[PDB]
């Protein structure tokens, strides 16, 4: 996250990260045993970790869980980046306290303007790179689908949005892909890709959760 | 889908560490530039033996993960990270043919994947994404070999970080 | 580890786990940054843990270390199974106390008869299968190379030695791999291979430590 | 060099559980066995469509590690862990050629690897270690498909875990 702020201990309790031996990406509770994050994060025998701000000392608040199935968006396409999604199943219930809570779903799609709420561990520097130990975190507006398509003209879907600042000095980075953004007390995106970080005209483009909800439904409900 | 990995056993990162392409065929060689055709600027990207172990390259997706994966489209270039000079490409140009060559601007998503190829690791270019890959193997000219897509003899590569 | 019993804590302390979002191999901490396993162990970004006697649980204890080199053997043979050694340079020195200290190495080869200890959380069953959340612990000889020789016929290099017992019954098994043989309070085998685990004839196999110390040396010395 | 996984992302492991091998492109068939010359008892390998989801396998390794890589060379076998009842070999007979039967023997290390092919995995015999390796494929005959050497040609499998 670049341009950000530190978030705080049991600020984003939802917030987890997906782990190999070393962090990857981020990810986000939906339920007691169900993490959604990117499908381009899929790694065989992922781990999945709650309860982390800081993510390099054990603070004992942690819980350490792998995930029993990685289920990626059957339509997902690596060419196109398209249907960025992927369904995690945890092995066991997390157990839920002040840092591990759950997220819930939209009911219907976030609009133009509307703030959100972006957080990881990414590199926290547009030029460089500076990876931090606590989650950072950061505001952004949604924009409308029309300047999207104007910042990546071929690229953007009807199941991705844009958001941050054309201005730049604020985004999400390397690291931050899977994490959350939040807009109404609701998962609206998934971290995905950018052309850069915090660059101008170049805003974060963002899985749009609203449209994977019935997948995500049957999909929990037929695992 | 694999994780691309570097000689001492770690991944490699998405633009922020800079590798050395080492050659496993051609021990002595290291990549530079050199002239093709009546050009001035040195432009082609080679395996010099009189250079080594040679310009170092990035490997950049613009996805938000500081892993790089074999599926990964990718942009491969010279000098700095966030820069669009030392961007390679792949050009038709005589004697060499599909030349791999360096420019000054950069897609969003690059043409090349890294996909394991015996003990180390090919260049492989798309010249669109949905299709299959064309190696990045040598042509042998001016006691050099420039780098050019050649199908199905790969030159095979270890990945060694900088530092 | 099939017919052998719980360590406890502060026994084994030079024991860790090879990690990558679960445990996968053994390994011996030689020197406060340097591990040795096998090279048949080998994956990217491993983490190691270290004084961890419940792999499961987060005892407060641990050291969770990520290793920033990997270096197998330059001879390791995927065909034969010869020189089956790797070293771990950590990218930080691991603190020591009573549950964390390294194993010193060999400055002979060990004879038969002597008696060894060979440690790690792997399957506890001889058929089928039960993993432990506490490390397991199996004193056991090191055999004659002439009766191992007859047990694996083309098979031992002299890079290889067998330990356990002919009777079966105990033996180290699926998930012990990497992990300490101890004789004499020196570090003289990494858990390799076998025929199954814990059968009639068919004992343990185990790298040949003494064999590798000037590499070692060599290999720290220039890392 | 990578970890071979299974439908649900985790590691395949080292004989502890079965395997459902699940073919791409002949998704309503499952493994089996059946006769092949004029023997009695059914000792060739089959993909047959009237068996689904097929005899469930194991993949074993005399190394101490429960997970299986791509370069770790293995037995395949139906049936229990511990036996040397139902393991995989390959045997020249007619009609079918170097054909996948099961025998009553397990080598120390046995002959396949098990290697990424497109969307899932092929099975590949050695018929020594130190060589290249040959696909398994399919001969079609009596309305089902004999396991068997078709290099270029390998039966391409989801592994799903029998749970
Ligand atoms: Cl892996
Ligand atoms: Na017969």
């Amino acid at each position: 996250i670049v341009g950000g702020y530190t978030c705080g201990a049991n600020t984003v309790p939802y917030q987890v990260s997906l782990n190999s031996g070393y962090h990857f990406c981020g990810g986000s509770l939906i339920n007691s045993q169900w993490v959604v994050s990117a499908a381009h994060c899929y790694k065989s025998g992922i781990q999945v970790r709650l309860g982390e701000d800081n993510i390099n000392v054990v603070e004992g608040n942690e819980q350490f869980i792998s995930a029993s199935k990685s289920i990626v968006h059957p339509s997902y396409n690596s060419n196109t980046l398209n249907n960025d999604i992927m369904l995690i199943k945890l092995k066991s219930a997390a157990s839920l306290n002040s840092r591990v809570a759950s997220i819930s779903l939209p009911t219907s799609c976030a609009s133009a303007g509307t703030q959100c709420l972006i957080s990881g561990w990414g590199n926290t520097k547009s030029s460089g790179t500076s990876y931090p130990d606590v989650l950072k975190c950061l505001k952004a507006p949604i924009l409308s689908d029309s300047s999207c398509k104007s910042a990546y003209p071929g690229q953007i879907t009807s199941n991705m949005f844009c958001a941050g600042y054309l201005e730049g000095g604020k985004d999400s980075c390397q690291g931050d892909s899977g994490g959350p953004v939040v807009c109404s007390g609701k998962l609206q995106g998934i971290v995905s890709w950018g052309s850069g970080c915090a660059q101008k005209n170049k805003p974060g483009v963002y899985t749009k959760v609203c449209n994977y909800v019935s997948w995500i439904k049957q999909t929990i409900a037929s695992n | 889908s694999s994780v691309v990995v570097d000689t001492n056993g770690q991944p490699v990162s998405n633009g922020a560490d800079a590798y050395y392409l080492v050659p496993v065929s051609h021990g002595h060689a290291g990549l530079a530039l050199a002239k093709i055709g009546n050009e001035a600027e040195p432009r082609a990207v080679v395996l010099d033996p009189h250079h080594r172990p040679g310009l170092p390259v990035r490997f950049e997706s613009p996805l938000r993960i500081n892993i790089i994966k074999e599926s990964y489209f990718l942009n491969i270039k010279f000098g700095p990270s966030s820069s669009d000079s030392g961007v390679w490409d792949v050009i038709q140009q005589d004697p060499i043919g599909l030349a791999v060559k360096v420019t000054d601007t950069k897609s969003l998503l690059g043409p090349f994947k890294v996909e394991k190829e015996g003990e180390g690791y090919k260049i492989v270019y798309y010249p669109e994404r949905g299709q299959t890959g064309l190696d990045i193997g040598l042509v042998h000219r001016n006691d050099k070999y420039y780098l050019a897509v050649k199908d199905g003899e790969p030159c095979v590569f270890k990945i060694r970080k900088a530092t």
